[PDB]
Order: C-alpha cells, then structure tokens, then sequence
RNA sequence: GCCGGUCCGAUUUUCGUGACUGGCCAACGGGGCCUUUCCUUCUGGUUUACUUUGAAAAAAUUAGAGUGUUCAAAGCAGGCGUAUUGCUCGAAUAUAUUAGCAUGGAAUAAUAGAAUAGGGUUUGGUUCUAUCUAGGACCAUGAUUAAUAGGGACGGUCGGGGGCAUCAGUAUUCAAUUGUCAGAGGUGAAAUUCUUGGAUUUAUUGAAGACUAACUACUGCGAAAGCAUUUGCCAAGGACGUUUUCAUUAAUCAAGAACGUAGGGAUCGGGUGGUGUUUUUUUAAUGACCCACUCGGCACCUUGGAGUAUGGUCGCAAGGCUGAAACUUAAAGGAAUUG
C-alpha cells in the first residue's frame, strides 16, 4: 500500500474514535516532513519517532483539532495559477485549512508556497 | 497468517561479554564449512559452540561473503538447494507409490515455489542463466 | 579582556597618565595542511517532469480604453498652438499557448552510479649478511538496515492430513456340527415365502466381503471435496521457538495446469514464568492439574403495483329432460315422486 496514505488514515480514524496517543507503525521521512508542518500549523501537539533500526515508529499526542487529514494518490503537476481552484475543490473555505504541496524546498503548505513563489506536486491536505 | 521470527537487538556490535578473537570465529566457520556444512547450520553452530550472536555483529560482515572470500563459497543457494532436494525426495516417493495424490499437489506447490526463486535469481543473474530446472 | 615589565613624577610599597614591551585568554576572519593513508578494476585501438525568460508573436483574437454617430446598433480623433524647437492627451491596457528555440535551482517520481572488499596460491628461479635474511615471475575473486513484507534451514512437537503394508472388533451373510419341537416371517390388518429332508431360537466353530458402535464435543486436520480401529514404513504440512541464513525474491488475476465499530469468557496447539498436588528415586525419556503472560487457530458472547369501471378487440359457460330428426317415436335411463 501507500505508507503515507496509511499513516494519515491512522491518525484521522484514532482522531475520529477519540483517543489521544496513536501510535503509527511504518514511518518515513516525508510523514516526518507531513506532519512537521502540520505540528508547524499546530493541527496536532508535539510527536516522536522512535528509532529502531527496521522502520522507526510515530507516536504523535494531538490534542482535538484535526477533523480530516489526508493524500491525494496522483501526485500531479499543480501550477501557482491553479492552487486557487485546488484549494476551492478540496478545502471547505480559502484560509480555513490548509493543503501542502512538495516542491523545491519541499514540504510547505500554499500559504507559504504563494509566499516562497514557488510550486510543484500536491502529495497532501489537512484540514 | 502468523508471526515467529528473531528479533535480533538494538546493539550492533559484539556484546562485550565475549572472551574471544574475530579471527578465530573465521577459522572456526571455515572448519565447520570443510566439513561440510550449510551456512545456516554454521549460523546455529556457532551461535552455540562459542558465544557469537551472528556473524555480521562479531565479524566484518555476514558468513556468505566471509565463504566468499575464503574461497567455499556454493554454487547455487541454500534455498534453492534445500527446495530442490525437496522437490527431489517428493519425487522419489511419487514415484515409489504414484497414488498420493497430495504429494502431486504438494510436489506442483514446490516446483511453484522453486520456479519463483530461479526467476529471480536469473534475473538477478548470480547463477548463470540457461538453468531451469533440469 | 587578564597579567608582568622598561620608564616620568610622588615611593624604598603603590598610584596618575602618556609612550612601549611581552606571557596569555575568548570572538572574528585569511593562507595552507590531515581526513583522495602506501597496494589491484573504464566504455574502443548523473539526466529527465516544476518557476522566471526573451525572440519570432496573423489581421481579425481576448478584455480594456477616451470620443455626444442627436443616444444606441455600429465607426475610431491626438488637437492646439508659440498653427514658430512646446501644451493638454487617448485606440497606454491584454492570449498565438496543447507545439517550439534555448537558457538558468532545489523535494518528489523515474533513469543512472563509485573504478571498494588483497599488510589468497603450488612452485620456479636471482643475490646478500655473520647455516638467518633481502629483492624478482607463473599458478586458484564483485556497496548499508534486516519490516509484526517473503521464501529457506534447525529444534521439541503437532494433527480422525495423505500413500503403502499390517493388526483388531463384534456385528451382517453363508457353510458345517449339536440341541428341542410347530410354527417362523412380515404388517394397520393380512398375504407371498420358509418349515417334521427339523424353518425360527440355542451352542461350538469356520469362511467371505464391507464398516469402524459408545468415546463424539459448537473439538482436530486438509487448498477443496472430505477425513475416525491398532502398529510400522514412506514422504509432506501447520503453529510455536529462534541474538540462524538469503536480501524485495511480494501481491493480483485472463490463457494454461493439478485435484475433486470495540470489549470479555472458554477451548485447541506451541512457548515463558510461578509453586502445591499428582509425580518419584543412578536405567533412558521429560508427563498431569492449577494461575499469570504470549502467538496462532476452529469458534462463541455483548455493545410500477393495488383495486375499480368497461357498449372496444378476441375467445367462451352461453342456447335443454336425454334418447329424438325430416319422425311428437320405442327400449333404457336422470327428474320429482307418501300412485
């Protein structure tokens, strides 16, 4: 399956039943970076990634303010003149959430995305 | 299915315990390989005659590369060999009594499981290509 | 910045300043050096998809702009001067890109990719120290982690899993030999059949094939259909155990092939720990029960039609005591009949 796609399922399921801690198994680098800028956003509390050699896990202790995370499966070429229409057919409103594209630096979401002036594939929203 | 497995710890070096030089483990796999014997048997003789965990903590790296280099090394790997001399002794019994039935079964299942490795190791290409099971 | 000192003046310590000196300490930056140790392997004799470009861009094309065509539909003014080197302005604003010309930077998703792993030959032959040594050549080797992805080894096991032999049981049938006498069978009743050449029943056997009563459960196994006597052989398989190995070998299915939402209790198989009884002790082996944990199982418990109506279209009970009509007509019937 996708890792990142099953990531954020957990998260958003253990946020929908109720708990606090979740745990999440298969970790990488771009979930690392993913809810970095989340934490960043302030969407979950602080987290951490333990290390054993095989995988290294997540546990993240967010607090209530997720409602819906997730991916979009085709990671496609989003230009800056389209990152508008995206966020109007993704979002619930303009500035009410947010959604988080890689790209040359790599990680930010389009708010910082329109700041840096830069673009490139969606892998990503939160809300 | 069901998990049983190792769980080989979160050290990666020789558990300090050991009373006991790294050349030695070398010589003492390479007397047990000129006996004549398979390297996971050489893994679990080792893991109880002297007190080594494995051979990539206590050596330099694992035991099919030290046979490698010390010249013992096989011509085809352990499981290729072990499922064709399987497959070989399921053979001898079909045909000692051709009326077992789930022994055909079990002898398609096996010559299933060892065309998959001979396709990837031709495609990985470390035995030479052309074999394919007789 | 700390401290010692050559001094001037006071002093026979110590201070003011001006010089000037070195011993050291931190922050800056500059030039090198070590992290390509000293020794073997090239094609032959890193690149690609994102953002800013300019260049040529088709009038018409986009949208825009000021102007009283009397307004609008439409059309498209720079005009004044100082009509003399200048004003006040407007056809300023905005696509030719899916395709191209080439340029310039990093995550993702691909394409590449390190010239590492010798301080490994049996011999052959050269000279150089006071029997010990030095320096020449041939002859047998390919990047980290080990997924609660995967296959493989190994171990004590595990099963009414399979194949082949083998062992058993009392049934069932048949046969033999005994025994005694009129019934035996069969059904709701019968009947058929068998029976004094002794049926049924009894006892002692013997043969034949098939099946594995009770144990049998919401238990076990197998890919599925299915699989229950014992013992042995032949292989296989599952779970567990594992500080053993390999390194993505995985999954999904046409064609083909073989066979036919969460929680809790209990149980089966394996393992760990506990510490009482079963057990027992110098023959080997390593049982049962309880409790906790854990892994995997078969399982369990609790959260458009309905009607109605039809002068239509199509079929039809339709239509009368039969016999019986051209014939008022018989026999025999059904009708109702206390004649």
């Amino acid at each position: 399956s996708s890792v990142l796609a099953d990531a954020l399922n957990a998260i958003n399921n253990a946020e929908k039943t109720g708990k606090r801690q979740v745990l999440l198994r298969p970790s990488s680098k771009v979930i690392i970076k993913f809810l970095q800028v989340m934490q960043k956003h302030g969407y979950i509390g602080e987290f951490e990634y333990i290390d054993d050699h095989r995988s290294g896990k997540i546990v993240v202790q967010l607090n209530g303010r997720l409602n819906k995370c997730g991916v979009i499966s085709p990671r496609f070429n989003v230009k800056i003149g389209d990152i508008e229409k995206w966020t109007a057919n993704l979002l619930p409103a303009r500035q009410f959430g947010y959604v988080i594209l890689t790209t040359s630096a790599g990680i930010m979401d389009h708010e910082e995305a329109r700041r840096k002036h830069v673009s490139g594939k969606i892998l990503g929203f939160v809300y | 299915k069901g998990i049983s497995s190792s769980a080989i710890p979160y050290s990666r070096n020789a558990p300090a315990w050991f009373k006991l030089s790294s050349e030695s483990v070398i010589e003492q796999i390479v007397k047990y390989a000129r006996k004549g014997l398979t390297p996971s048997q050489i893994g679990v003789l080792l893991r109880d005659a002297h007190g080594v965990t494995q051979a990539r903590v206590i050596t330099g790296n694992k035991i099919m590369r030290i046979l490698k280099s010390n010249g013992l090394a096989p011509e085809i790997p352990e499981d290729l060999y072990y499922l064709i001399k399987k497959a070989v002794s399921v053979r001898k019994h079909l045909e000692r009594n051709r009326k077992d039935k789930d022994a055909k079964f079990r002898l398609i299942l096996i010559e299933s499981r060892i065309h998959r490795l001979a396709r990837y190791y031709r495609t990985v290409a470390v035995l030479p290509p052309n074999w394919k099971y007789e």
